[PDB]
């Protein structure tokens, strides 16, 4: 996060792998501090020694000089003439290095050691332990052990390590069949028991792991170490690494550090990922219990494909009281980075109150030449997601960069209160010095009291003249402040606009009253203190008709900048924001809503409804008027829209026009989701406090017999914010039941003249002429009525005879549509060959009476029944009933005895009709 | 009602194609204006776009080269084929997928090499001298299984550095089992001993020659040796179509990467072949072992199928690393090597038995799956490989590809091949998208008002504050450019409040029942009235709220037809005269007719 990207660069001898292994040196005797470097390839001055390695400490500011620390510069002792007690050569000394105030340990884990008792060439390895003054060698493993099986190659010093109470750590993973070994000793003691001629020396005070079964070998415990207290005694436990145990799996030891019992036990997820290739022990969380961090450089991911892929992983537990860790995984973020190599604490890098660790990737990056991962810390844990990456800066020479490949921190080389950041480069033999920018916090506090703005308001004047245009305040704050070194007083540069959303390309509508700017900037000062350093300005409008985007609100917006350049330090650092900075606050205006002081226009969306029928009869299928009106007399709605339902039966016809004092309207359909709702837009905006009359048209296709009202459902829907819909209203009409059938009735011909034309009286007729002239008849019936109905008859009175003389003879009769007849008397019942008038018919003569049944008619639907007859002229000839007039009469009726649809009331229907048929005389009588 | 394709409102073809595969663009200059530039390729071919401007790039997988599978092989390889189809063309747009499939069969008698890589610690001297007869035999014995083979050997100990060198007294560097009393050759990393040979005799002819030698540590350095038997093809001889065998027999666990340092080895593997005229590995002892990782990259890109003939108290651990490495088996190697013969036959044989799939220079914007169809007609979804497939059997697999985006380069190919084949199938992809009516693009030609615009497919993609499809509207310009009568009547807003007006005219925006239209967005082709559910009885085309009846109807729902086939009577006339034809039926005027057409009286 604040790490500089222009550091302090250091070079070494070329091949020398300067730069393996480096810390800091801050002795108690001087006020100046220096760097430590190891050079485990470096040529030395000893006499006979081929890259015996050495460690060089170098200045910060005296042009970075490199200095070799004069450790010793003796070369191999001898046990015995031309027999060499020790081999120097290639010991790689110098591999790692470690301080602590003016205590200096460094070890050469390939020294080379001949046993005493059996010449030979055993990898025992060494370490010098160089306090502020005296130097001596601290050499644990050198002892009687010379067999592969002992201690013969236990190469101490592979790793080292110092308590809080001067105690040293020292692992050597070749012990005991490469089970491997972890010793400690009291410094007090190395530094007062080393004697030149005694070659084992047994310390009183170490504690030192044991040899274990067999099954152990090859485990390497001893690869790397830590320190830190988990028991909760005050007194730091060891941590070590074991990429080999477990069949390869890699376990993490912790061991007690005031007997050295077994603690607990880490074990490795994945086989060869090599699980505990370095550890390190940090509060990560601020929690004062010291969490755990073990690498797994080798680890093998698998991505979206399947394909496992090497990226290298990191295990982070975190401890906790009950004694037991939380654990959570972080993987690497390249193929071969070997993410993982090195983990170094940094301390509490931006002092934000929380550690912080850097975790390398030295074979990463663009051309391999490594990086740097920094994570912060915080109160949940780590942080998962890197603050900061570095990265190198230097080509391969037939090796690898591996920058990053060994590092340490947490500790302050310039005194301006945060830590540094040490990098070793071993591959292009470098260490590079990266220095902490201090962090600064910023806080603003921009805010408009003037939200929304009256254009009514125009009290402030316009400058350079007496115009007064409607005015608007602006107000920001600023303060800093931050953890060690930084000047008293700090530069801002600020900026702002005030319709920053027409920057797209369009004319500003706001401008500073002074200024008369759409934007402005100020260069101020803050004293770095919790003095909020605030400051105010005035900005107006355009005017209201220079503008129309009521509904689309001004922006506010605000920058503001660090002089970087007037706050960097003698030494030319400069300073840095925090993270977590909104550098670009805004706020915002309503032009202006029409409700004024709140956007959200609450509308009380109401409807009334009216209708202009009460009752529908079933099958007319005529069309009905509902009228409506929309009111909400609450506040205004926007984009108001008409809700109506109507069931299956039922279509919507449309929108009323014949009314001229009923309002028109836009309407449409809608069946999505299988509904049968009609749609209509009442507009936008609908004003507050208003009533819009207006009408529809329906028509229902209804013909079930067991439905017997209608379903009419509304509602108003708009698109504000709040209040958005109206509650849902209902209307009612019931159906109804109205068949309507007819009978009328006709004959043809309706009037006779006597004598009949060449007719004369006979004793018994057989034809039609034998009788008179022929009289037909007609009677049609239809249901003219919407309704439908079941059952009906149809009756039909006949003058047969009077006076036992035949009035008119019935020959036969036909049927058309759904009907059956039935008479009284046998039709034909002879079963013959196909001035002042009186008045005969069936309440005087002898009545023939015909009765039909009628089946189910629907709207429209009819059936005729047809009928022949004739008159008798012998009953108008004979001597009584000669030279008068007769009428003849008739007549039929009908009733409708059943409906189908009997859930509705249901009555029956009847009426009557007449016919008759007029005799006279042609040749009457002289006067 | 309108789809996204519509709604989303893209204003180019591009990034129509973009919105989702199934919308269509339209470069037809004399679209209807409002008409939907872009929709469903079935509402706008609907809307008769042209053929000749109809825009729609739809993905495709083409064939381009194919090879049938080979049935024998073995002799004339004349391009003896495995997998087919070989070469494929994709193509696809930014959110669009397609299947196609790959056939995979194991030919019966293909060739065969088999490199010998024999740990050669101090306890394999039994071994070395039992397998001294195991060319001839395994010749036999793969004889019945491939008409041509190929035998060598190699052999490795450790690197040659301490600790795990005996650099005991001088003896030791010249002689290291001077210390029980024998003879053996001082400890190597690798020394290469018989290129692949048809010549089976020269096999035990080279290895009745070699002898043991003696390390400290238990874990020995094969990896050095498998990485080197990988990369080394020439001085192997690994041949291109041709099976290969590489089998690894130990009786020791292994050293890994990073055990390099406890030497003063700190330096990586990169995976090179050092082996030089001298036949043994030059950087052995300034070079780690290689990774896990690194070995199974190396062992897929050459194609070689690693046998692992391990002993029995080390075949747990060898199980567990061939767990993570694809393409491996293991064998329970006996103590003295004599089932080395029916192991390698035997694993050859269940190395054959399965076929997976592997995916190389696949982009990131592409993601596919797959289907597997090993031992019937059957579909696995998701699994690549097949566990139970016998020698000379055939296999196929679907696959389906996913794209995302437009890509920067427009072309990328990548290789699907099976786990161990030369063989591969490579899948070029042509990416979308570009439209034809915008490669023709004018820029800032007069065809937008003073410029202020980019033609483009007929629409002007006007410039900063432009708008309108001509760059005819600006919104700076809205504000010197005050409104003159939107609508005829002062007091009435500037349109239908279905839109608002820019420089005096009226845009509708959008609507999901039908189409606006008029000068103030007052009509349209959806406010007609209805009839037995259908606008106009379907007899009619609507217009600002008017049915237009089609020839046949007539009446304001068009539900009355004028037709006079069933009005006219037997005489040839409408009504015989005495009526009017309304809805198809007669209304008599004639006092006393009646009647459909006016018949009876």
């Amino acid at each position: 996060n604040l790490d500089v990207d222009s550091p302090a660069e250091y070079s070494g001898p070329e091949g020398s792998y300067f730069g393996f292994a480096v810390d800091f040196f801050v002795p108690s005797a001087s006020s100046r501090m220096f760097l430590l470097v190891g050079a485990p390839k470096a040529n030395t001055t000893q006499p006979g020694i081929v890259e015996g390695g050495q460690v060089l400490k170098c200045d910060w500011s005296s042009t970075r000089r490199c200095q070799p620390i004069e450790f010793d510069a003796t070369g191999n002792r001898d046990y015995a003439k031309d027999d060499p007690l020790e081999f120097k050569s290639h010991q790689w000394f110098g591999a790692s290095v470690r301080s602590k105030q003016d205590k200096i340990l460094a070890c050469a884990p390939l020294y080379h050691w001949r046993t005493e008792m059996k010449q030979e060439r055993e990898p025992v390895g060494t370490c010098f332990l160089q306090d502020g003054t005296k130097t001596v060698e601290y050499a644990p493993c050198r002892s009687q052990d010379i067999d592969a099986d002992g201690q013969g190659f236990c190469q101490g010093g592979f790793s080292i390590d110092f308590t809080k109470a001067d105690r040293v750590l020292l692992g050597g993973p070749g012990s005991f069949y490469w089970q491997g070994q972890l010793i400690s000793d009291q410094v007090a003691e190395i530094v007062s028991k080393y004697d030149p001629n005694v070659y084992s020396i047994k310390y009183n005070n170490q504690l030192a792991t044991r040899t274990a079964q067999a099954i152990f070998d090859d485990s390497y415990l001893g690869y790397s170490v830590a320190v830190g207290d988990f028991n909760g005694d005050g007194i730091d436990d060891f941590v070590s690494g074991v990429p080999r145990a477990a069949r390869t799996l890699g376990m993490v030891y912790i061991y007690d550090g005031k007997n050295m019992s077994s603690l607990y036990n880490f074990t490795g997820e994945q086989m060869a990922a090599y699980f505990g290739f370095s550890v390190a022990a940090t509060d990560i969380n601020g929690d004062d219990y010291a969490d755990v961090f073990i690498g797994a450089p080798l680890f093998m991911d698998r991505g979206s494909d399947g394909k496992l892929q090497e990226v290298g992983q990191v295990s982070v537990s975190l401890q906790r009281a009950s004694g037991d860790f939380q654990t959570t995984k972080l993987n690497g973020f390249e193929v071969f980075a070997r993410f993982g190599s090195a983990i170094a604490p940094l301390g509490d890098l931006d002092q934000d109150g929380f550690n912080d660790i850097a975790i390398a990737a030295p074979y990463g990056g663009e051309d391999k030449k490594g990086i740097v991962y920094i994570f912060n810390g915080r109160s949940t844990g780590l942080n998962a997601v890197p603050s900061q990456i570095l990265e190198g800066q230097w080509a391969a020479r037939s090796m690898p960069p591996s920058f990053g490949y060994s590092m340490k921190g947490a500790t302050d080389i310039d005194k301006n209160g945060y830590p540094d950041l040490i990098v070793g480069a071993f591959g292009v033999d470098r260490a590079i010095l990266y220095r902490a920018r201090p962090v600064i916090t910023v806080n603003a506090g921009l805010e408009v009291y003037p939200s929304i703005l009256n254009q009514d308001n125009k009290t402030c004047s316009l400058p350079g003249t007496a115009l007064k245009v409607s005015c608007f305040n602006v107000r920001f704050c600023l303060k800093a402040d931050g953890k060690g070194v930084l000047p008293r007083k700090l530069n801002f540069q600020v900026e702002l606009l005030l319709d920053k959303l027409k920057q797209k390309g369009a004319i500003r509508r706001a401008l500073f009253l002074y200024s008369r700017s759409p934007s402005h900037s100020k260069n101020m000062t803050i004293s770095r203190g919790g003095l909020m350093q605030c400051e105010e300005l005035i900005a107006y409008l355009r005017d209201e008709s220079e503008f129309r985007d009521k509904l689309t609100p001004i922006t506010i917006f605000m920058e503001y900048r660090l002089d970087y350049r007037t706050a960097a330090d003698t030494t030319g650092l400069q300073p840095i924001l925090n993270q977590f900075t909104p550098a670009n606050i805004s706020r915002q205006a309503h032009i202006l809503l029409d409700c004024g002081e709140d956007n959200v226009c609450k509308p009380k969306l109401e409807v009334s409804v009216d209708s202009d029928q009460k009752k529908i009869y079933i099958g007319d299928d005529n069309p009905l008027t509902l009228i409506v009106k929309a009111q909400n007399q609450g506040e205004g709605a926007y984009e108001a829209e008409l809700i109506v339902s109507i069931p299956l039966q039922a279509d919507f016809i449309g929108v009323v026009r014949n009314n001229e004092a009923l309002a028109r309207l836009s309407c449409a359909f809608k069946t999505e989701n299988q509904t049968r709702q009609v749609v209509c837009d009442l507009g936008n905006p609908m004003k507050a406090g208003t009533q819009l009359l207006a009408g529809l048209r329906f028509s229902v296709h209804q013909q079930s017999e067991m439905d017997t009202s209608v379903k009419f459902d509304l509602q108003i829907q708009s698109s504000n914010l709040f209040d958005k819909v109206s509650p849902v209203v209902s209307h009612k009409v019931d159906l109804a039941v109205l068949a309507a059938v007819e009978i009328r009735g006709v004959s043809s011909p309706d009037h006779v003249f006597l004598p009949i034309p060449n007719w004369e009286h006979k004793e018994n007729p057989e034809t039609e002429e034998d009788v008179g002239p022929v009289v037909q008849h007609i009677y049609e019936l239809r249901n003219n009525g919407p309704s439908s109905f079941s059952k009906a008859m149809l009756h039909l009175q006949w003058p047969y005879k009077y006076n036992n003389n035949t009035l008119l003879y019935i020959l036969h009769y036909d049927i058309d549509g759904p009907m059956n007849c039935t008479s009284d008397m046998e039709i034909n019942p002879l079963r013959i060959k196909i001035g002042d008038i009186h008045t005969l018919g069936c309440g005087v003569a002898q009545c023939l009476k015909i009765v039909c049944q009628v089946g189910r008619l629907d709207r429209g639907k009819s059936a005729i029944l047809y009928v022949k007859s004739l008159l008798w002229t012998e009953t108008f000839m004979n001597k009584e009933n000669q030279n008068h007039s007769y009428s003849l009469k008739s007549s039929a009726s009908f009733n409708v005895i059943e409906f189908p649809y009997k859930n509705l009331p249901i009555e029956d229907i009847t009426n009557s009709t007449l016919v008759t048929t007029n005799v006279t005389w042609g040749i009457q009588p002289a006067p | 009602g309108p789809n996204i394709c519509t709604t989303r409102g893209v204003s180019s073809c591009q990034q129509c194609l973009a919105v989702s595969p199934m919308c269509a663009w339209c470069s037809d200059e004399a679209l209807p204006l409002g008409s939907p530039r872009c929709d469903l390729k079935e509402n706008l071919l609907k809307d008769n776009c042209a053929p000749e401007s109809i825009e729609f790039p739809v993905s495709e997988a083409r064939v381009l080269e194919d090879r049938p599978l080979s049935d024998k092989g073995s002799g004339d390889s004349s391009q003896v084929t495995q997998v087919s189809p070989q070469r494929i063309a994709l193509r696809l747009r930014p959110d669009d997928s397609k299947n196609f499939s790959i056939q995979v069969r194991q030919v019966e008698d293909y060739p065969v090499d088999i490199y010998y890589l024999m740990d050669l610690s101090y306890s394999m001297k039994d071994d070395l001298w039992s397998i001294q007869n195991l060319g001839t035999k395994l010749a036999t014995q793969m004889r019945k299984l491939t008409s041509n083979l190929r035998i060598g050997f190699g052999a490795f100990v450790d690197k040659p550095v301490s600790p795990y060198m005996y650099i005991s007294p001088p003896e030791a560097l010249e002689n290291p089992c001077y210390d029980m009393k024998t003879t053996c050759l001082p400890m190597f990393g690798y020394k290469h001993v018989l290129t692949l040979t048809d010549q089976v005799t020269r096999f035990n002819e080279e290895v009745k020659k070699q002898s043991v030698s003696r390390n400290r540590d238990a874990p020995e350095g094969g990896f050095d040796a498998i990485m080197q038997a990988t990369v080394c093809d020439e001085k192997i001889g690994w041949r291109n179509d041709a099976s290969h065998l590489l089998v690894f027999t130990t009786d020791a666990k292994t050293h890994i990467a990073l055990d390099g340092r406890l030497a003063g080895i700190v330096q990586p593997n990169d995976g090179q072949c050092h082996v030089g005229s001298d036949n043994h590995y030059s950087a052995s002892t300034t070079m780690d072992y290689p990774s896990l990782g690194l070995m199974t990259e190396k062992l897929s890109q050459k194609n070689i199928n690693l046998i692992f003939a391990v002993t029995e108290n080390v075949v747990n651990l060898y199980q567990n690393y061939s767990e993570l490495i694809p393409g491996t088996t293991v064998g329970v190697l006996s103590m003295d090597s004599s089932n080395v013969l029916q192991l390698i036959v035997d694993a050859y044989g269940k190395i054959r038995s399965k076929v997976e799939l592997e995916v190389r220079d696949l982009p990131e914007e592409l993601s596919l799956s797959f289907n597997a169809t090993c031992l019937n007609n059957e579909v696995i979804p998701g699994l690549k490989s097949c566990m139970g497939l016998k020698i000379g059997d055939t296999v196929s697999f679907s696959i389906e590809a996913k794209v995302r985006g437009c890509p920067q380069e427009k072309e990328k190919s990548f290789t699907i091949k099976p786990v161990g084949f030369k063989d591969s199938l490579i899948v070029q992809v042509t990416f979308d998208c570009d439209c034809a009516c915008q490669a023709q693009a004018e820029p800032n030609s007069h065809r937008c008002n003073n410029g202020n615009g980019t033609f483009e497919c007929g629409v002007c993609r006007c410039g900063p504050g432009w708008l309108g499809s001509q760059c005819e509207c600006s919104e700076e310009d809205y504000r010197p450019s005050q409104q003159d009568e939107c609508s005829p009547r002062e007091g009435q807003p500037v349109c239908s409040q279905r839109g608002e007006c820019l420089c005096g005219q009226c845009v509708c925006h959008s609507s999901d029942f039908g189409k606006i239209t008029g000068k103030y967005c007052e009509c349209d082709d959806f406010s007609c009235v209805r009839y037995k559910g259908e606008m106009c009885s379907g007899h009619g085309q609507c217009s600002c709220g008017d049915c237009l009846c089609d020839s046949d109807w007539t009446g304001y729902y068009c539900n009355c037809t004028t037709r006079t086939d069933t009005c006219m009577s037997s005489n040839g006339l409408l009504c015989s005269g005495r009526g009017k034809c309304e809805c198809g039926s007669c209304v008599c005027i004639q006092p006393g007719s009646y009647g459909d057409t006016c018949e009876k009286c």
